[PDB]
């Protein structure tokens, strides 16, 4: 019998805490609404209404740039960490330089296999799809499995599959997560375990709840797995409050609150006028009863032919001298798409659609720094960690000294010389010479 | 300068069906469906490329899980007619 948070079952912490997420996830059904409606779809009624496509594409457009900037800062494939050594312990290991020598070689092919990892894993792809439910949502989870066979990228969880309840300090104190998988497709012990009760049909979807929760006699997280109220078997497991594999993210941070909330929330006024203008302006050249336009070269082709009634003679003229005014004529065509000017330049300078020091670093590097620093102590910091734990304990790293080597993420900007003789040249001489004629 | 030897190892890719992360010569097939300096294979050997592009992009039953299209898709992200082999084929 359980103790601690665990006392009730995973399925009642999750029930009880279900109530105050409700609010969150309007907000983010809101959001995705006027963006990308498939990046939170919650509508019940599919069968009589879609994905519904807007008129206006900036929310889509705004969003996708945001994310690729952000990943950017964040992740990019210039060495973004760093091993240190603490000044205590260096100052011991500086009395011969075989020592530092035999130390930072360690140190160097380790880096080099944190990158490795990052990069051999894929994780470059989950964490852009993160960035994009951050943006729109606010929050999301992330858990890092066990090695296990050849390649191991990441899984990552939706605000709607999970809850999560914190103190004053914003210390996660216990998650659940809900996980679904048809009867016949679970494991056979599993299988075996479900004998008791109804009779399940194969494709009989099954409710799995995961319960992280927080220890008190021990430093440690613990873990379990339920179904229909019972432990399944075998799942069970602890975490040392320093490496738990389950990682919870905010993008703006309150505190008193178990969840962050959404950027794009100030601005969800803007995109619903916006789309409200664009179908206006799409009836207003719809209902039109009349057509006008206008000849170019100076009336030199005679149109007097066209005013006198007969309808079976023709103009000399070319689609190179000939227009025609089919919205620009409507009356309040110019201010509709003036007010249209107005809300997109808000948009896209929020979006980022854009005396001798430059001011663009005061959103290139200030704007962005803070919530940069923040995904470095709530994203980068944990994974890097439990990166590290991980791979000694798969033996694929050494066990160098834990009181001298300390991990770091060096936010900030690359080297520069390499870059504009590459990305400015090289590669602009290889595209440029490829596509010459034939 | 290599065409016989670039034609043995995509024979033997499309043979062996060698289209997922971690199997022989993976990298440089990537290469081939997506950067320009690959110019003169398209040149070269287009029928191949046509199968490798077979192999590599569909994925049978976001809107790419609809489409059935693999997530690495964003290799392609701001579209245009230069992101693929397919103007010069």
């Amino acid at each position: 019998k359980r103790e601690g948070f665990a006392e009730n079952g995973a399925k009642a912490v999750y029930d009880a805490l279900k109530n105050d997420r409700n609010s969150y996830e309007t907000r983010a059904e809101n959001c995705a609404k006027y963006t990308i409606p498939s990046l939170f779809p919650k509508d019940s009624d599919n069968a009589s209404t879609d994905y519904t496509t807007p008129w206006q594409a900036v929310g889509a457009r705004g969003l996708n740039n945001l994310a690729s900037k952000l990943m950017l800062a964040l992740f990019p494939m210039q060495t973004w960490m760093k091993l240190t050594i603490s000044e205590f312990e260096a100052k011991q290991l500086v009395a011969q330089p075989a020592e530092l020598a035999k130390v930072e070689e360690g140190l160097s092919m380790v880096e080099r296999i944190l990158m490795n990892y990052i990069e051999s894993n894929s994780y470059r792809v989950t964490l852009f799809e993160t960035l994009k439910q951050l943006v729109v949502a606010g929050n999301a989870l992330l858990y890092i499995p066990e090695p296990e066979g050849a390649y191991n990228p990441m899984k990552l969880y939706r605000l709607s599959s999970y809850v999560v309840q914190r103190d004053a300090f914003g210390t996660v104190l216990q998650i659940v997560t809900l996980d679904k998988t048809a009867y016949a497709a679970l494991p056979e012990d599993v299988r075996n375990a479900m004998d008791s009760g109804q009779e399940h049909k194969g494709d009989e979807m099954i409710d799995v709840y995961t319960h992280i929760y927080l220890d008190e006699e021990s430093g440690e997280y613990l873990k379990y797995e339920e179904i229909d109220g019972v432990e399944v078997d075998g799942t069970d497991a602890s975490y040392p409050v320093d490496a738990c594999p389950y990682i919870p993210v905010r993008m703006v941070r309150i505190d008193g609150e178990s969840y962050g909330r959404s950027y794009c929330e100030e601005y969800l006024g803007d995109l619903r006028s916006l789309e409200n203008l664009q179908e206006a302006i799409v009836k207003m050249s719809m209902i039109s009863a009349k057509v006008i336009g206008l000849v170019n070269p100076a009336g030199i082709t005679q149109v007097r032919r066209l005013t006198k009634a007969q309808t079976g003679d023709f103009v000399s003229g070319r689609p190179e001298d000939i227009s025609f005014l089919q919205l620009e004529k409507a009356a309040d065509f110019s201010v509709a798409k003036a007010v249209s000017e107005q809300i997109e330049g808000r948009l896209s300078y929020a979006f980022m659609l854009n005396e001798e020091i430059r001011y663009v670093a005061s959103e290139l590097e200030d704007t962005l720094g803070g919530v940069y620093s923040i995904l470095s102590q709530e994203l980068q910091l944990p994974m890097v960690r439990v990166l590290l734990k991980q791979l000694q304990a798969t033996n694929q790293i050494p066990e160098l000294p834990k009181e001298a080597v300390e991990p770091t993420i060096s936010t900030g900007m690359e080297a520069l010389g390499r870059g504009q003789d590459l990305d400015k040249l090289e590669r602009c001489i290889a595209a440029w010479s490829a596509l010459a004629p034939m | 300068m290599i065409k016989p030897e670039m034609e043995e190892v995509l024979v033997k890719v499309l043979k062996n069906r060698w289209k997922e992360h971690g199997t022989p010569y993976f990298d440089l097939m990537t290469l081939i469906l997506t950067d320009l300096d690959s110019y003169p294979v398209w040149a070269s050997l287009p029928e191949y490329v046509l199968q490798l592009a077979d192999l590599f992009w569909y994925r049978p039953l976001d809107i790419e899980d609809e489409f059935g299209l693999f997530r690495s898709h964003h290799d392609y992200y701001p579209e245009s007619p230069y992101q693929t082999p397919i103007y010069w084929l």
